[PDB]
């Protein structure tokens, strides 16, 4: 859990001000819980972490060298097109996960703010709209048989119109 | 954040446990009813705590428990949204199902599959808790259909009765008609928001969102009972009184209203949805109460009254009072369950008769259920403080204090009077007249499994409105400024209904024959909605299915065209070419024609 | 549920059944016993007023008119006793009305309990493979050769013979 | 006993024959063993990658 | 029918209970692995890229 | 793959030189072991696909079909066992060999890379099915049923072959993923439209379109239970696999040369779900159910969206399992009553109180009770078609209603009335058939718990 | 009429094998067949199949993808870059046709 990826803003919790003389069950109930649920489960997780610590193991995040793109890939040579298409699928999946991260970042803010989500949950909504625009420009109307070549055709069918707009 | 979530999931673990013992071999060596009842009891005691912590802090939580799938930028997971609605409805429904399980262990003795009955009850309870605590439309749909199928399995308990099955299939049909709109809404949201979670969906407050709301409104008309899809609820009385009390007085029918309150952040800005609510819910308060004025069955009367109250809650939803609608949902269960409870007590005491025209003097031959029935009837009518007031008074004040439709504003109150009318009917024909029931008498209501549940639900029906209304937060400002003829209208009109009913019922005496009339015939035969719809629509659908598709298209024309035509063509050409007689003269003349044709082809094309 | 209708109901039967239905609907309409008795006596007077009449045509006419009056003045939600058609218990225990042959498939370790029961069930068969052949002859021999026939059945005229076609009227399950 | 229990040597023998033929197939197709623009390694810990 | 149910439960437990015991003891004693950067020199294996001991064991030994 | 095919080839000698008492047992056990070994294909740790040879290959779409094929085998063995019980040892060995040959050819044609190998196997699937249906049926119209099946298939398959040759000539290969990395757009000319028609009609027949559905109900009603099962589960899927594989090169024609089939599917859905209300034969009812479900698959392949293909795959597998289950359930009764008429036997759930559950759950699935993969497919097909055009939801809802109607009709006219007490021949439920139903259900629970193995290519 | 055998008659099996199981008349064979079925389909395939399938790691990279997406979001939000652009391919290396 990297708090930069997942912000989780801080918590302004106030002081309990018991302006009365009648007790509060919740407090003694929480104490009883701490004593009869937390303590033993904590000890057990400590034991398990002990076994872990004494027989640790490490695993690495696989890196992927960059290969040529479709642009430098001839019109019928498949040894290159395979590499390029695999790379494109890889980046497509990573972009799926990026968008899912943004959405998981927006739901939390909505739930947190509550009735103030229309005023305090705006930069997240803006990031969402932006990444949505990007995902749409990259992958919206490709189809079930999507591929780097169709993405490239989309890019060019967009850029020619943008060029017309630029010149006039 | 450890105690809250643990207490939220512990009730599910508990409710599940019985069904785990239902697959084990301990059933035949355990008292499954008592064990399940104790499980429900402890589940209620557990659910009581989150309620305290909320009433204190007013904090809601979202709890994602397990990752199910990841579909290309669309996750799906088990997500519980613990809020006011969920945490209060859970406690109410558990506190009720406790009483119902006890009364069921009493009422269903001599049934060998009482274990199966209890299992099905707890399964429905689990489905409803899913529906109620879902933070996701797919989970909510799971609960939806689980309720809809538990209804089929419980209405049908007596699978030899050829009418309980008709009722079950009726419910299935109407609820699928509602599922149509539910799925429409799910589709609209999945496309235009790439999500199914309340959180993201709440960012459509500026969008148009009229089609999904129409879909949800259809789904609510379906799961609840409104003039278009109502009849399946009365026909649900074909099942035992415990399920009539749980699935058809307190749960499985407030599901659409719960849907609409959950989606109130989007109905706040659509004066076409709020206006068809206000003009539909009121159309049921009147049309069912009318039906509840000339029926002779306690169960049908109670069901029509339930439908009327549901129309009232839809009315207060349309008038933009979702919290009030939910408060009514929660304060209605107590007495609309205790009423079915006393009904079933009276019935099992007698020889399985529900027709009020053959019972009387209950006020004296059965004090306990008579007292509890009177308490429930008063709470339903609106007696100033018996769990009816704290919701109905505010509803009937807002109804006239808001800018509304001036015909709904009238028929709503006419039905609010018909409430007291048919309640007085119950009271007078079941608890005030002479004993027109058979002569043999084996009454016995001295069993704790029957006395304690009703005592409990009655304490509820008396004090729940106080206990809640004085702890919940003020999510809406009411109008305590109005004339007396608006501040006292509900009470006054309930009293007038009681008096009119007294008069018209004492007229039942006086040796004046009862000349049938079309008004009463209409109210008795349900406005003929069933008697005509359930006869035309099947006939058309089925005569089409048979004479058109199966007969005309499949077994006739799609055969005549493709295969039969192929066979005919090839058999005919076969006959042509094999009609040959062994004549060398003819074979050689043909060879000569061939030679000529070939020579000509060559000499021509060249 | 024990006999069969005759090829045609007679005027007497028609009138009796009309009287019964009229009285049941009078009960439905009038909820109190005093009222019911009052108007039942009135109706029986209306009936007896035409008991010593014999003109069959005028009788059939009076009946055809009374049936229309009934259809016009009938309660649409009459009282039906629970265990009867239209009642809230009609065909309710058919789920538990399991037949007898369902025990021929039981497993030895199931009839090992109730052994005294299954011994009787056995000799109840011995009482059936013997009492079968003579139940046919009693029908063959008691046949109307003039073609006429109806759904009646005779008893047995001997000491030892049993009523023909009994196994299913006997042996049927309780109602409960 | 064999005349009735020797038929248990066929299907596992078939599984092993299949694994062997897969081994032959991948002993073929050896080209590009380390000439992929993505997995070009340097053969430091060993002499054959695949 | 009770026979079929009993036998189904017996033959599922017979090989699920020991499996479950093994999985529990594994996840207690051994435990999942931990994300670690790659030493600039070491060439990881096709199994040191996974997390669960059973996963990387099956990989190392059969794939 | 060869580790899956060689043992399936060895199941034959085992069958023939096994003693007349242990052949069933041994072949069933080893078939189960084959089903087990087939799970190697699920070791997909990357988005790269498997390629064991120039002749074989596996994908997230062919793996589930293959595993369902290897799983259905021992179930068909167990189900074809009570009948042909008196039949001679040689005849029943023939039956087993037919089943095994179907298994092998289906595995091959799901693991194939070349369209023409796919073709020869998708057309060799006829011999064993025809032989099973004609040599072990009980009626006298099984001959006409085999005629219909065989010749519908071949008439649809010839132009497909011709199109494959035309391609193999224009391009130099029929190899998949090369036909992908080299595909070109087309000219939208009539020749290419007819190429589309040719490539498609074979599969649109093998999975019954509305108008050419007149071989499935026959074959089912007249065929034994193993034939019914395989026909409902896999032979209806060969077309879907073939179209999902061949639609990649026909771009951009299916944008406008697909409307008629979308229309026919969305309408025949209703017009068969309705027959499921007024058919008397339980087997024909379930056949028309299969048709109404394959209509969705067709209409979802036609529109070419990821959600659409996902739903297509999910519903393919789910319907396979559920239809096999329902067919075996009806067979359990047929074996006891020798009549496919539904309203004849009633009031069960009294003497068969457990099989009434299997009857119920197979119905809860067919009517798409959540959480279930039937629904996880129907829902996404509905969403895809709603994005296509919002007016499809009307027909989708109508079909949903009719499904919820006829499923419960099938339930109630068999298990939820009062008994036909005159039925002395109701031999209690066999452990064998209870095990059949359990083996059908449990995998649905597991695939509902882990539906990541069932989405398909896109996901 | 013509020569042919008469239709046979139904045959209860439990009468002789009340411990019947469904597979064969021979009781020992019936029992061993049901045992093989239950031990190869339930006790092994479903159990070990479920186990293996559940412990298949990183099915189709859905986990590595999330990890790498977290890495990318960090990198970009840290260096001020945007989280995703509107053009996959850099429009420099591309060479558009001039009308
Ligand atoms: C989104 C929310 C998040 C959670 C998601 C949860 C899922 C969604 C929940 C919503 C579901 C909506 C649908 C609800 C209604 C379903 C309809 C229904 O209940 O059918 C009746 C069904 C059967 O009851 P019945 O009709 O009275 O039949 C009794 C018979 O007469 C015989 O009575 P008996 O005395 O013999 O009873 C013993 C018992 C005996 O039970 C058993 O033997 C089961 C085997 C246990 C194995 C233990 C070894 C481990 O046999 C039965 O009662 C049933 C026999 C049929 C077996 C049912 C198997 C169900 C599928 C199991 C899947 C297996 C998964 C693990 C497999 C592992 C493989 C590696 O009800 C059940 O008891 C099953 C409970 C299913 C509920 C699941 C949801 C839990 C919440
Ligand atoms: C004194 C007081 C002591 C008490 C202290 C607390 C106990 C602490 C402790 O014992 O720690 C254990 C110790 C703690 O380690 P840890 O810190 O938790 O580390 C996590 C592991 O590294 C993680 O390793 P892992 O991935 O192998 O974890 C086990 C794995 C277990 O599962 C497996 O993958 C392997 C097991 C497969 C069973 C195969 C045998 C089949 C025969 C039966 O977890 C799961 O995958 C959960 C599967 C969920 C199954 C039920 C889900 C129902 C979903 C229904 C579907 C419908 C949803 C609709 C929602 C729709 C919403 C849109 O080891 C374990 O965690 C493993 C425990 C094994 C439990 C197995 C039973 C789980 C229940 C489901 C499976 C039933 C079998
Ligand atoms: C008593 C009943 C016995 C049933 C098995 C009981 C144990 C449960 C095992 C089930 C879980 C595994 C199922 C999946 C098996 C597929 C894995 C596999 O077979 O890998 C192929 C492997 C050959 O490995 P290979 O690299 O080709 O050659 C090197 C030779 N050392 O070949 C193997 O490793 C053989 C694997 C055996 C499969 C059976
Ligand atoms: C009961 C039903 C009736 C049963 C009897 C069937 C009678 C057969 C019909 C008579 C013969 C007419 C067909 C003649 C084929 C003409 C050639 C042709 O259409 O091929 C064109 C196309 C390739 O053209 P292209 O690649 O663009 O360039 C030029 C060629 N290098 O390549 C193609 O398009 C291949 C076309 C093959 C023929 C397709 C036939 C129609 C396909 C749709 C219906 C299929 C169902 C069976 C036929 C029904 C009746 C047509
Ligand atoms: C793909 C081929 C298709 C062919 C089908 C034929 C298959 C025959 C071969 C036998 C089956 C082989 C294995 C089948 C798949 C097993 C999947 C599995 O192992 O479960 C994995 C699951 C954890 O999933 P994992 O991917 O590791 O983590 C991410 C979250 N899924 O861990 C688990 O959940 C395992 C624990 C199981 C507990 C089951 C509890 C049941 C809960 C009730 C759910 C009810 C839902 C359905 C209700 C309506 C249905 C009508």
């Amino acid at each position: 859990w990297d708090k930069d990826v997942y912000p989780e803003p801080p918590s302004r919790t106030p002081a309990p001000s018991p302006q009365t003389s009648l007790p509060n069950p919740i407090t003694y109930l929480t104490k009883a819980y701490d004593l009869v649920v937390d303590w033993p489960v904590t000890l057990v997780r400590e034991f398990i972490e002990r076994q872990h610590a004494k027989n640790r193991t490490y695993y690495y995040h696989r890196q992927y060298r960059r290969v040529p793109d479709i642009t430098e890939c001839k019109e019928g040579d498949v040894l290159c097109i395979y590499e390029a298409e695999m790379q494109w699928r890889r980046d497509f999946k990573v972009d799926q996960e990026i968008m899912n991260i943004i959405q998981e970042r927006l739901k939390a803010c909505q739930q947190r703010e509550g009735e103030n989500y229309q005023q305090n949950c705006a930069k997240e909504l803006e990031q969402f709209t932006k990444v949505t625009k990007a995902y749409q420009d990259r992958y919206l109307d490709l189809g079930a048989y999507y591929s780097a070549r169709k993405c490239l055709a989309k890019q060019k069918q967009r850029m020619l119109e943008e060029r017309k707009a630029a010149r006039q | 954040m450890n105690i809250f979530t643990t207490s939220i999931l512990l009730i599910f673990i508990l409710l599940l446990s019985p069904i785990l013992i239902s697959m084990s071999n301990l059933i035949k060596h355990i008292n499954f009813p008592l064990y399940t009842t104790t499980s429900i009891k402890f589940s209620f005691i557990i659910s009581l705590l989150p309620l305290l912590m909320f009433f204190h802090n007013n904090m809601e939580y979202m709890i994602t428990t397990w990752h199910w799938v990841t579909m290309n930028s669309m996750e799906l997971k088990m997500s519980f949204k613990t809020d006011f609605f969920s945490i209060l409805f859970t406690s109410v429904a558990l506190f009720v199902t406790w009483s119902i399980m006890q009364f069921s262990s009493w009422y269903m003795h001599s049934d060998p599959n009482i274990n199966r009955f209890i299992k099905y009850l707890t399964l429905f309870l689990i489905t409803m808790l899913i529906l109620t605590s879902a933070n996701n439309m797919f989970q909510l749909f799971i609960g939806w259909e689980g309720v809809g199928i538990m209804s089929f399995l419980l209405i049908g308990w007596w699978y030899g009765r050829t009418d309980a099955n008709t009722a079950a299939l009726q419910a299935i049909l109407y609820n699928r008609i509602g599922d149509i709109g539910f799925i429409l809404a799910m589709v609209w949201f999945s496309l235009n928001m790439n999500s199914w979670e309340l959180q993201q969906i709440m960012f459509s407050n500026n969008n148009d969102n009229l089609i999904p709301l129409m879909g949800l409104l259809i789904a609510a008309t379906g799961k609840s009972a409104q003039f278009g899809l109502h009849p399946w609820l009365p026909s649900a009385m074909e099942g035992p009184t415990p399920v009539s009390a749980l699935l058809h007085s307190s749960t499985m029918v407030v599901a659409g209203i719960f849907l609409l309150v959950r989606f109130h952040p989007l109905t706040t800005n659509n004066n076409f949805i709020l206006t068809t609510m206000l003009c539909l819910g009121a159309l049921t308060t009147l049309f069912t109460a009318i039906c509840a004025l000339t029926q002779n069955d306690i169960k049908k009367i109670i069901a029509f009254s339930t439908s009327s109250q549901l129309g009232l809650m839809m009315v207060t939803l349309g008038m933009n009072q979702p919290h009030l609608a939910f408060l009514h949902i929660c304060t209605h269960a107590f007495f609309k369950a205790m009423l079915f409870m006393c009904s079933g007590s009276i019935i099992h005491s007698l020889a399985d008769e529900q027709d009020i025209r053959k019972m009387g003097n209950i006020t004296k031959i059965m004090p306990f259920t008579s007292s509890c029935l009177v308490i429930g009837s008063l709470a339903l009518t609106g007696m100033p403080f018996l769990t009816g007031f704290y919701s109905k008074d505010l509803i009937i004040e807002a109804i006239n204090t808001c800018n509304t439709n001036a015909w709904a504003l009238l028929i709503t109150l006419i039905a609010t009077s018909m409430t007291a009318m048919y309640s007085m009917r119950i009271i007078y024909f079941v608890t005030m007249t002479k004993p027109r029931f058979p002569p043999l008498i084996s009454i016995n209501e001295n069993d704790p499994d029957l006395m304690n549940p009703i005592k409990r639900l009655a304490f509820g029906s008396i004090f729940a409105g106080f206990v809640i209304s004085y702890n919940i937060p003020p999510t809406s400002i009411p109008v305590l400024t109005m004339p007396w003829f608006l501040k006292t209208t509900a009470l006054i009109i309930s009293v007038l209904g009681f008096l009119i009913a007294l008069e018209l019922n004492n007229l039942t005496m006086k040796l004046s024959m009862n000349k049938a009339n079309p008004y009463s015939s209409f109210s008795t035969l349900l406005g003929f909605f069933p008697s005509i719809i359930h006869r035309i629509t099947p006939m058309k659908s089925l005569n089409l299915s048979l004479k058109t598709s199966l007969t005309l298209l499949d077994l006739i024309w799609l055969e005549k065209t493709i295969p039969k035509s192929t066979s005919t063509l090839h058999t005919n050409m076969t006959t042509l070419t094999t009609n040959q007689k062994g004549l060398i003269k003819l074979y050689f003349m043909s060879f000569l024609i061939n030679i000529i044709l070939i020579i000509i082809l060559y000499s021509i094309n060249l | 549920a024990f006999c069969a209708p005759p090829a045609y109901l007679t005027h007497q039967q028609k009138v009796l059944r009309l009287y019964k239905r009229a009285l049941r609907h009078l009960e439905s309409w009038c909820i109190h016993r005093d009222k019911y008795r009052y108007f039942a006596c009135l109706m029986r007077a209306r009936f007896e007023e035409h008991k010593n009449e014999k003109d069959m045509m005028r009788a059939t006419q009076l009946l055809r008119e009374a049936e229309e009056e009934f259809w016009q003045n009938q309660h649409p939600q009459p009282y039906i006793f629970p265990d009867s058609p239209g009642g809230t218990s009609f065909e309710r225990y058919e789920c538990y009305k399991v037949p007898e042959w369902c025990l021929d498939y039981w497993h030895p370790s199931e009839k090992a309990m109730y052994p005294d029961y299954f011994s009787k069930r056995e000799q109840w068969k011995k009482l059936r493979m013997e009492s079968w052949d003579r139940e046919v002859k009693q029908l063959q021999e008691e046949t109307s050769p003039d073609g006429i026939m109806t759904e009646a059945l005779p008893p047995a005229r001997r000491e030892g013979d049993l009523p023909p076609l009994w196994w299913h009227i006997v042996t049927r399950p309780r109602e409960r | 006993l064999l005349r009735e229990h020797w038929v248990h040597i066929l299907v596992p023998a078939g599984f092993v024959f299949g694994c062997y033929l897969d081994r032959k197939d991948d002993e073929k197709l050896t080209a590009f063993r380390n000439k992929s623009m993505l997995f070009q390694r340097e053969l430091r810990p060993n002499e054959e990658v695949t | 029918d009770a026979r079929f149910l009993r036998l189904m439960k017996f033959y599922l437990m017979l090989t699920g209970i020991p499996v479950i015991i093994g999985i529990t003891l594994v996840n207690i004693f051994i435990g999942e692995a931990e994300l670690a950067e790659i030493p600039e020199g070491y060439i990881p294996e096709h199994w040191e890229y996974y997390k669960h001991p059973i996963s990387r064991w099956i990989a190392r030994n059969f794939y | 793959m060869l580790k899956i095919i060689l043992p399936s080839l060895m199941l034959l000698p085992l069958t023939w030189l096994s003693s007349p008492k242990k052949t069933w047992t041994n072949v069933t056990s080893y078939s189960f072991l084959i089903s087990l070994t087939s799970l190697t294909l699920l070791w997909q740790t990357d988005e790269n696909y498997k390629n064991f040879s120039n002749m074989f290959s596996s994908d997230p779409l062919s793996t589930p079909l293959i595993i369902l094929t290897a799983w259905l085998l021992p179930l068909m063995l167990m189900a074809s066992q009570n009948h042909l019980k008196k039949d001679n040892n040689v005849l029943q060995k023939l039956y087993i060999s037919m089943l095994i040959s179907l298994q092998i050819l289906l595995i091959m044609t799901f693991s194939a890379t070349e369209l023409i190998m796919f073709y020869i196997l998708f057309e060799a699937t006829l011999i064993p099915t025809l032989i099973i249906i004609t040599r072990w049926g009980n009626q006298t119209e099984r001959l006409n049923a085999g005629i219909y099946f065989l010749f519908y298939t071949l008439i649809g398959s010839i132009p497909l072959l011709i199109a494959l040759i035309l391609i193999q000539n224009h391009v130099g290969t029929l190899n998949l993923m090369i036909l992908s990395f080299t595909t070109h757009t087309l000219d939208a000319s009539w020749s290419n439209n007819l190429l589309w028609l040719a490539c498609m009609m074979a599969f649109l027949i093998k999975m019954p379109l509305y108008g050419v559905h007149l071989w499935l109900p026959k074959a089912h009603v007249e065929a034994p239970i193993a034939g019914s099962m395989i026909l409902a589960a896999i032979l209806l899927k060969l077309g879907s696999y073939g179209m999902i594989r061949i639609s990649i090169i026909l771009d951009p024609l299916t944008k406008y040369m697909a409307y008629p089939f979308i229309l026919l599917s969305l309408w025949g859905m209703i017009m068969t779900s309705s027959i499921c209300l007024r058919q008397t034969d339980l087997k024909s009812l379930i056949a028309y159910s299969s048709v109404s479900h394959m209509a969705l698959v067709i209409a979802s392949i036609m529109i070419q969206t990821p959600w659409s293909f996902m739903g297509a795959t999910m519903l393919m597998i789910a319907h396979g399992l559920t239809s096999s289950l329902l067919f075996c359930l009806a067979n359990s009764n047929y074996e006891r009553i020798h009549s496919r008429t539904m309203i004849m036997a009633r009031g069960l759930q009294m003497v068969f109180p457990l099989m009434a559950t299997w009857w119920l759950m197979a119905s809860l699935a067919n009517l798409a009770l959540p959480p279930s993969i039937n629904l996880m497919g129907e829902l996404f097909i509905t969403m895809s078609l709603f994005s296509w055009s919002n007016f499809t939801i009307i027909l989708m809802g109508i079909n949903i209603i009719i499904t919820g109607m006829y499923s419960m009709y099938m339930i109630i006219t068999t298990q939820r009335g009062k008994l036909t007490n005159h039925m002395i021949n109701l031999q209690p439920s066999h452990t064998r058939e209870l095990t059949l139903m359990a083996l059908h259900m449990i995998p649905l629970i597991l695939l509902t718990t882990s539906p990541k193995l069932i989405t398909g290519l896109t996901m | 009429q013509w020569q042919e055998d008469p239709e046979p008659e139904d045959e209860n099996v439990y009468a002789k094998n009340p411990d019947f199981h469904g597979y064969d008349s021979d009781p020992v064979v019936d029992v061993w067949n049901m045992r093989a079925v239950f031990f190869f389909g339930f006790s092994i395939v479903l159990v070990f199949g479920t186990t293996f399938v559940a412990y298949v790691p990183d099915y189709r990279m859905q986990e590595w993808a999330r990890r790498e997406a977290e890495r990318l979001v960090k990198y970009r939000e840290v260096n001020g870059l945007p989280i995703m652009e509107s053009n996959y391919f850099d429009p420099s290396k591309i060479q558009l046709p001039e009308d």
